């Protein structure tokens, strides 16, 4: 299942 | 004085919504550092130093912090350029963030678990003390000494000085956010952080964060993908509780039932990551 990082700015 | 014969600059380490970050070596002793560089067009809130000299608020905040030793990333120094601010950080060798840590990792064991969210829970506490408040805790802002078992948290480019009144802009990472922001548009600072640090307790322990859309976070259930014990899965609950009244304060997380007994630093280091 997809684990991804998240853009904060 | 000058910030090129000072520093060697080395590779890119990353870029996204922070900007672009080199390594780096100080050339007065070779002390390992981090050259983030932010283009000046990007920055929306400024700030003022005691020297009175006008700049980018993650400065203030930094300043406000890197009084003396924590597990929060030091700023060494900075420099104004015509388009942009240099910082030069810390930076601890040999080092990984705590998200390709987890990615790599998947699920963290529960010893392991407690004794990384003690020390964040300690870096946090030292920024509220010192009247910063982080506004984007998440495994990606966190770097690992892995031989120190020491954790640092970085990038305040998103943070505010902490106040006991009601923020209405936020520019953190949204799916670490808490449901009184994504509902109203408002929130309290350290009732925010809290319900950032259950995101984080959960995606320590289960490999991944529980939230990704707006009615999952607003929606008031966590479903435990992965073997936990009751008192953590209480711990994160507690947390993630919808009202913001209802979540604990820093202390009540401290002496929370699932975090007593933390592994010392070196014993993580030992134990889990040589
Ligand atoms: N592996 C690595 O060596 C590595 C990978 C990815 C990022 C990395 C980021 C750093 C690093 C050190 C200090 C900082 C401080 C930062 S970075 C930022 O946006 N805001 C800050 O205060 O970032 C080090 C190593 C890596
Ligand atoms: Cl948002
Ligand atoms: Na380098």
């Amino acid at each position: 299942r997809k684990r991804r990082r998240h853009p904060s700015g | 004085e000058p910030l090129e014969s000072q520093y060697q600059v080395g590779p890119l380490l990353g870029s996204g919504g922070f900007g672009s970050v080199y390594s780096g070596i100080r050339v007065s002793d070779n002390l390992p550092v981090a050259i983030k560089h932010v283009e000046k067009d990007r920055i929306s809130d400024w700030g003022e130093l005691p020297n009175g000299t006008r700049v980018p608020m993650e400065v203030v905040l930094l300043k406000k912090v890197s009084s003396g030793f924590s597990g929060v990333i030091r700023l060494l120094d900075w420099f104004e350029r015509p388009d942009s601010f240099v910082l030069i950080l810390e930076r601890p060798e040999p080092v990984q963030d705590l998200f390709d840590f987890i990615t790599e990792r998947g699920a963290l064991q529960e010893e392991l678990a407690r004794s990384f969210f003690w020390q964040v829970l300690e870096a946090v506490r030292h920024c509220h003390n010192c009247g910063v408040l982080h506004r984007d805790i998440k495994d990606e802002n966190i770097l690992i000494d892995l031989n120190r078992g020491e954790l640092k948290l970085i990038d305040f480019g998103s943070g505010a000085l902490l106040k006991d009144t009601v923020y209405t802009d936020f520019d953190g990472t949204r799916v670490y956010s808490p449901p009184e922001w994504i509902r109203y548009h408002r929130y309290h600072g350290r009732s925010a952080a809290v319900w950032s640090l259950g995101i984080l307790l959960y995606d320590m322990v289960c490999g991944d964060i529980p939230f990704e859309h707006d009615e999952e976070i607003i929606g008031g259930q966590v479903f435990f993908r992965q073997r936990v014990s009751s008192e953590c899965q209480h711990l994160i609950r507690w947390c993630l509780a919808l009202r913001p009244s209802d979540r604990p304060t820093f202390e009540e997380i401290q002496n929370h039932p699932w975090m007593q007994d933390v592994l010392l630093p070196q014993e993580t280091a030992e134990i889990h990551l040589h």
